């Protein structure tokens, strides 16, 4: 647990790699130091994955269709390319919504052009135009179409932008072409950015000349909450109890009209900085809308965020902010009273995507737990700047961790609990280490807000103290 | 709000009044949602025959497919070999998806690597990715074999796997004797079952093509079994069990049963069991090779017959009573071993269950989908049970396959109202279960959404889903089940009759309305 | 009326308007029925704590018992012996009921004879009935053994079974050497499980009491296994499989799994398999005797210890993880055989499934009932799964048993809200699931009527039944299941988690209302 | 097989019995002879079963509690004795009813005194009185109580009659003591008669002296239809379409109120002669109500019955009778046109209780099938008189058939279908002989009436022609 022990744990693990991979991975592994606050003197990130080392990363299509565009509930998103990508991502992400699926909402459906070799040879542009017509006949209540490009599209010289402009004009329909081919970038991250640029270019400005929306002083947008298990609903509840008017949610349970109304708000509340800082910056420079980062993981961060947000408005909002804080005080205190004793002192290792590896730390600490290791698949150095502030001294940090690295780190550190993804869950269960999914919430949640904290606490307790963990060694082996 | 001693997850938390009012305020204020009467109007339209006709005129758009892409099958094939690492040459997003897809079905670790080809490799090829990838993979994860397939980006730009691997060995990245079979597995051709075929033939050729001269057919007195794309652990286990029971020497070529069911004993085992390299090398010395799923093993058959010189028997998938009978009798003929008393008894117990359950199964109407061999075996068994396979869908089926299923249907009175669909998807099937309502669906977890749609029309219109197939994501441990042989027929029959009885109990549970027929004994 | 191509059975035929009108007229015309408001009021009252209190004050009245009478158990025990005919001395009506009861659970023939005692015999005893009955039975049905028990009339009148059988042999009605073990089985003592104990002890006595002089403990290097009252075929089979896997020599004493599962191959087999007379004769030479269900093998235990000199181990029923572990370690110690790798792996697969499914099982609340050994094993496994067995009911349980279960509950935090009831019936249980509602019931088919009652209060209040126990009459072929060992724990775990997930799907299937939580992946 | 083979069959199978059982069983096996209409001259019945021969018969408690009393839906029926009888018979018979179970109806519940040895030693009359009170506290909407005695009650000297009188007077309640102990009689049959006399003595004379119910000339009662799978509802509909007023149903879906009004009707329509001819005779003697036998199995018998019943009334009913026949004609003709080709020529053997072995022959013949053998568990000679008129020449007749006999007869005659009970079903299915339960209707039905004939035909076809029967032989045997 001492710095020197972590550093030689790092060196011993990298002894297995060939020369080239050794030197690269050394750059992506660090021990946190309060003397170093810049990250750009400490860890490298957002680089290509070394081949053959079993990265956990996905692709830019995941970051665009899976993450940003897919949740928009009243549009139809075409997975343009062969059949795989759209199928493996069908309904895997629990970006919750209210709608009548197949009629006016389409989130858990898989629309695809199902590329055949003929489409590789001749191109898919003509097929895409026919497909758009077929979507219009069979799904008349769709409010827009997006075209999520899979690997072959760019590779064969297809021009989905022209198709989108031609058919969009013919049908008076918003049709967004997104060049999120999976070979682009190094990870899901570039998919976020491409997706953000597609919103800006083809959707966000549609109402620049309109003035019929009735604004108020308290209009906000939730930016970068994809409503995993209802996360954004359990956040919105608090903001509106505080007197704000949440005009839009990007993009969990989000409608295209919400997107279009966002340039009319007074303040953009950015939860997931990694995936939506791009559009937040755009809206600041163009429409003059300020943005701010917040955190609704656990009562400490939620209280701090509510006050910081209210401080951007007037006395009346600040007073209601304290009314909300006072209302939920007995509730989250009852949660800590029951669950913190059952969790305090336990050590947690996390590995997630671009936000949660830091954003959930305060929630674990609200339950007496300690995060002794964390890392991201695809974060940038500004994420790691924020992570050093949240993570403890001499803790382990890993960027684009390999399957082998994560396994070897766990064996040595022996954390009481691991929080990571589905490709990781079953490895560490077999090792006898309690595991919680920190993408899908293991089909539970919400975890955001005061109501989500109660679920979060309940969930870590039920797994960490489960009777099953005592049973892995047979009584006759010993 | 939350009450500490009765915490609510999303369901039913968001049914609280304050959440309900918040959500209504979000819809009315900012969603510009179509009025409910209009949603109701369009929904009813999507249940119509006129909608079905528009639906079946689709040519470019696919909605809710019932198939995946080739590398998924190549991965499952590769996992069936001892200490073998599946290795997909191309872009890494694919491998994240394949692993997660199988992770969710098996609830097990699934090991597979990419060589992370990006924009750079998309113009100058992924030779360097292969060299570093193979060397990195062998050193970090210590496989005895690396089985290589391709994503669609590597196929489009035309990477020559054979040359790339050969150059990796020439230039010292991997030992020359280290085995690295390969197969091209383009996602825009066929489906996931095609990738399994391609991968298996690639492995078979790697170990046998250049060593045939010493081989003698039948010298090892064994029968080769090639299972194909198989996602029920019970199906690997039942085949081995029956052949062991017959005293038939056999080699199961691609056997992932152990790696997909490792114990939770405090240690992670990346590899377990599997077909050995010796078994593949020796496989041409077998008496014959049996293909358990011949309709997606066409390339394998050509190699087995053209190079090993085996006369692959014409056998349907061993599903149901007749085709298990035929499987056992042909193995008996090949091996010279008589069908033992134990299997004869097991057959008669299945027939017994059939006679016990026949009054509840008779005339029951089913829509069903899956891979070609699985579907036609399910059709066959349903006909043997006196059931009517009304809607038969195989998205990845072909004309020759549909012709064979239509011939099976024609031979039975219970096929009179059945139609076989190939190339159609689950949005097509949705229409069919509204316009020509069956009693149940047999299929994978994607069917859950069709059941949801039918209930929205009305409880009397709901078609319940019976989960048999791949993938099953919303129930736990059904991947442990069996569908082949008498054992799997027993399991399927039990699932069907009790799904029927569960539904009847629900429809007769209403006191003083329908519970006159809520019988204790059925 | 009927449409010829869509014929209606009772459901939904009688929902036709003309049948509805006819039934309404019958009610209003001639039934003097209470107003519907009065029915609703009284129903609601029956769901309240005030009614529960009156309910639990019952002393004389039993309503919806969860037990049967002794001869049913004696018949089942007798059926487990080779070519043995169970024979119930007394009134014939009982035998018609015992046979039909088992017919409906196993869906198999059940052979048993009566000697048809009538009012005449209640005057002059049933000796002539025994003499003619034994002769007629032996000649007509050709058993190699007849195992005699009694109905309650024969017990009240006081027939001396021992003397009657002796005189039947003395007078020449049956050969002296022909085995005719016997046991008194009064229905007004204990329950069906007591009948099993009495019958088994009688058969053990018949074949060993007089021949102990030549006996030497351990001389045959086997372990005796006494299963008790057991109605899952897989429970006989799993014990034999495990013991064979370990290389342990064993004698399963009372083994009905063959005669209760004969194949449908064109002939009826009255007898099949079973413990041989010789296995019982030789049983005192075993190393030891293991009682799989000790809480209803008390009399057997005292005989095996007092006469055979075996030191019967203190083992719970081998259900769940801990108690299967304990069974195997004790068997390993007695026999000198180590626990093999195959069973150790099987253990770790069960644990793996526990880890995979723990988040949906945790905290789930259950009401449950059955026989003592079964119930305590299920309570034990539920605690291992993180479940809360809130209402634990054993109608035929006793003080000492309830204390042992209360001890097991106190050793776990998942037992803090549980209560164990003995001597209470299913009408008591109905009150408990209204006043202290659990998530599910685990029980036999009589539970379906409690689920019906709960639904009638409201869907919110419905408590779904999960069918594990005896008898199961309204589902098919669940008697083939397994509840013992790791195999059985696997099956129970799968049934419980998927029952949970099936119900969650039902509650979230509402389009635009609750289907936000209708997840594809769970 | 024609006559001389059947007689040889009978002697051959009885070769295995000991001499005493053989001489007895010889008298319960006969071959129909159109030139002898009197059964007392060719078969004996309603005698004791031979011990140890695996009879299919039940006991008098089955006949009383299981058949007659249990279906009465708004009374609480007490199985008075140890726990078995009430449990094995809980909801095993599909005597359907409309009610709210546990509130105002109680058919599928098992109420019992659960005798312990202390009740054998001291008697159970005190327990029974405490039990009645407990029933009254927890089931206040019950309209009466019956006490169905199990074997021990009479043997130990209990006096449930006095308890019923004392508690009945105390609580102003109908409490019916029934001495249907299973050691009484030889079968379910005596249970029927005991139950009939209990209705008469304790229920039926209560509105003799009440006349305010509004009678019509078309009032009838259905006597002896226990509404198996809804059978009596599918009969009632036709009688009322024909213009009659079915005042009571004995006892399927029956209320105590209906039974008490039956002395006010103008005609008793007896379906099950065996089980309720007794009370029918009593009601003709004391109230002057005529009774007549009828048969609602299959179109031919149903049509004959409607006409015969209608002839007891005026022209207006006889006109409506013809309207009902014309209405249902196209329906049952379509059933025949679909199913008779699929079943014609197939030979059926039956073995059931006390009515259906003869009552269903006409329906089988309406589908072209031939009943080549039949028999009863507990029929009397007057039942066999009726049977020989409906059975074909040289067909096999058996009374209280043994399991061994039934097996051997089937092996030789090789019927295409067997109809019998749950204790027989799985035997013959394993021999590859299609089997339909003819007590429970195999959880189908109704079979009575025109609506029932369609279900009956569908059921015979689905089983006889099922694919499972051609697969019992392994292709390698
Ligand atoms: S968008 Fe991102 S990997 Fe910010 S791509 Fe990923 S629903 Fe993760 S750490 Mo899955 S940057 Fe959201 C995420 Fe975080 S899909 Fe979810 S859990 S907060
Ligand atoms: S990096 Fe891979 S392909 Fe590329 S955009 Fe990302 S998921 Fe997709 Fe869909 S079709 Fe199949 S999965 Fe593999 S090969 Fe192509
Ligand atoms: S002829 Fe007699 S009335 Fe008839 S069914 Fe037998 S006892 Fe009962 Fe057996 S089943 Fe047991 S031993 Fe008594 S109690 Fe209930
Ligand atoms: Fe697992």
């Amino acid at each position: 647990m001492s710095r020197e022990e972590v550093e030689s744990l790092i060196q011993e693990v990298l002894e297995v790699y060939p020369e080239k991979a050794r030197k690269d991975r050394n750059k992506h592994l660090a021990v946190n130091d309060p003397a170093v606050t810049q990250s750009k003197k400490c860890i490298i990130s957002n680089k290509k994955s070394q081949p053959g080392l079993m990265t956990i990363r996905g692709c830019a299509y995941a970051g665009s269709k899976g993450v940003v565009w897919g949740p928009i509930k009243d549009m139809i998103h075409i997975s343009h390319g062969p059949v795989g990508c759209g199928q493996y991502s069908r309904a895997g992400r629990r970006n919750y919504y209210i709608g009548t699926t197949g009629v006016n909402a389409f989130v858990t459906m898989n629309f695809t052009s199902d590329f055949q070799e003929k489409d590789i040879v001749f191109g898919g542009d003509k097929k895409l135009a026919k497909l758009i017509d077929e979507v219009e006949t069979l799904f008349p209540l769709n409010k827009g179409i997006s075209v999520q490009s899979e690997c072959p599209i760019g590779l064969i010289g297809d021009d989905i932008e022209s198709v989108s402009k031609v058919k969009g004009a013919e049908l008076s329909k918003t049709i967004v072409p997104v060049r999120c081919e999976g070979f682009r970038g190094v990870s899901q991250s570039l998919g976020h950015h491409i997706a953000n640029d597609a919103v800006r270019d083809w959707v966000l400005g549609k109402r620049d000349e309109d003035t019929t929306f009735a604004s108020t002083p308290y209009d906000v947008a939730i930016i970068g909450d994809y409503n995993i298990g209802g996360d954004a609903w359990s956040s919105r509840i608090l903001l509106e109890e505080m007197g704000l008017r949440c005009v839009a949610q990007w993009s969990g349970d989000g409608s295209i009209s919400e997107i279009e109304l966002t340039p009319k708000v007074k303040l953009n509340l950015v939860h997931c900085y990694r995936s939506m800082n791009y559009i937040s910056r755009h809206m600041e420079e163009k429409y003059g809308i300020p943005w701010m980062e917040y955190n609704f993981f656990g009562p400490t961060k939620t209280i701090e965020s509510l006050r910081a947000i209210a401080a951007k408005f007037d006395e009346s909002i600040q007073k209601k902010c304290e009314e909300v804080i006072a209302k939920y005080k007995p509730e989250w205190e009852a949660v800590v009273a029951k669950y913190r004793p059952r969790l305090e002192g336990k050590r947690v290792m996390l590995y997630i995507g671009g936000l949660r590896p830091r954003h959930v730390i305060g929630a674990y600490e609200d339950l007496g737990m300690e995060v002794v290791g964390t890392g991201y698949e695809f974060a940038h150095n500004d994420d790691y700047d924020r992570t050093m502030k949240e993570m403890g001294d001499s803790t382990l940090l890993y960027d684009d961790v390999t399957g082998y690295e994560f396994e070897e780190f766990v064996k040595r550190i022996k954390p009481d609990l691991i929080g990571s993804g589905i490709k990781e869950k079953f490895i560490f269960q077999k090792m006898g280490i309690p595991f919680r999914e920190m993408h899908s919430w293991d089909y539970s949640g919400p975890y955001h807000g005061f109501d989500g904290f109660a679920i979060f606490a309940r969930d870590m307790d039920m797994t960490l103290n489960n009777p099953c963990w005592k049973k892995l060694q047979a009584p006759w082996e010993a | 709000s939350q009450q500490v001693d009765k915490i609510k997850a999303s369901y039913p938390l968001f049914l609280d009044q304050d959440y309900k009012d918040m959500l209504a305020k979000k819809r009315d204020g900012f969603e510009e949602k179509y009025p409910q009467d209009k949603i109701d109007e369009v929904f009813q339209w999507t249940t119509t025959k006129e909608y079905q006709e528009l639906n079946f005129q689709r040519e470019a758009l696919t909605v809710n497919p019932a198939k995946a892409c080739q590398p998924l099958g190549a991965v499952l094939c590769a996992l069936g070999f001892e200490k073998t690492m599946p290795y997909v040459h191309g872009s890494q997003g694919c491998v994240a998806y394949y692993r997660s897809y199988f992770n969710r079905h098996f609830r097990e670790p699934v090991s597979c690597v990419s060589d992370s080809m990006t924009e750079d490799a998309a113009v100058f090829g992924g030779q360097q990715n292969m060299k570093d990838g193979l060397q990195n993979c062998k050193a970090t994860y210590k496989p005895d074999m690396i089985a290589v397939s391709t994503t669609c980006m590597a196929e489009v730009i035309g990477d020559d796997l054979n040359a790339f691997i050969n150059n990796s060995k020439k230039e010292g990245f991997i030992p020359d004797e280290f085995p690295v079979p390969f197969a091209h597995t383009p996602a825009f051709v066929g489906s996931h079952v095609t990738g399994w075929d391609n991968m298996f033939e690639g492995i078979a050729r790697y170990f046998t093509l250049k060593s045939m001269d010493d081989k003698v057919v039948g010298s090892n007195k064994k029968i080769n079994i090639v299972p194909g794309f198989e996602t029920y652990l019970g199906n690997f286990r039942v085949i081995k069990r029956m052949l062991s029971e017959m005293g038939v020497g056999y080699s199961l070529l691609s056997d992932p049963e152990e790696v997909l069911d490792t114990p939770a004993d405090g240690q992670f085992r990346m590899y377990a069991g599997g077909t050995t390299q010796e078994e593949m090398k020796d496989a041409p010395n077998a008496l014959n090779t049996v293909l358990l799923q011949p309709w997606h093993l066409e390339k394998t058959k050509k190699f087995v017959e053209g190079t090993w010189k085996h006369e692959v028997p014409k056998l349907n998938i061993p599903m149901g009573l007749d085709w298990t009978d035929e499987f056992l009798m042909k193995v008996s003929e090949i091996s010279g071993q008589p069908i033992p008393a134990s299997l004869t008894k097991e057959r008669g117990r299945l027939v017994d269950m059939m006679t016990d359950s026949h009054t509840w199964l008779h005339g029951k109407r089913f829509a069903l989908w899956g891979d070609p061999d699985f579907v036609m075996g399910l059709v066959k068994f349903l006909l043997e049970l006196g059931c009517e396979p009304v809607h038969i869908l195989c998205h990845n089926g072909n004309k020759r396959w549909k012709k064979a299923v239509d011939a099976i249907l024609a031979a039975s009175p219970y096929g009179k109202n059945a139609t076989v669909y190939i190339g159609k998807d689950l949005w097509h099937l949705r229409s069919l279960v509204f316009t020509d309502k069956p009693d149940f669906m047999i299929g994978n977890s994607y069917g859950k959404f069709i059941q949801r749609d039918t209930l929205h029309k009305g409880k009397e219109f709901e078609v319940p889903l019976i989960r048999i197939g791949f993938p099953i994501f919303d129930r736990h441990h059904l991947h442990r089940s069996t569908t082949l042989g008498y054992e799997g027929a027993m399991q399927i029959l039990t699932t069907l009759v009790n799904s029927i009885l569960e539904r009847l109990d629900e429809e007769t549970r209403g006191m003083q309305a329908t519970d006159y027929n809520h019988d204790l004994v059925r």
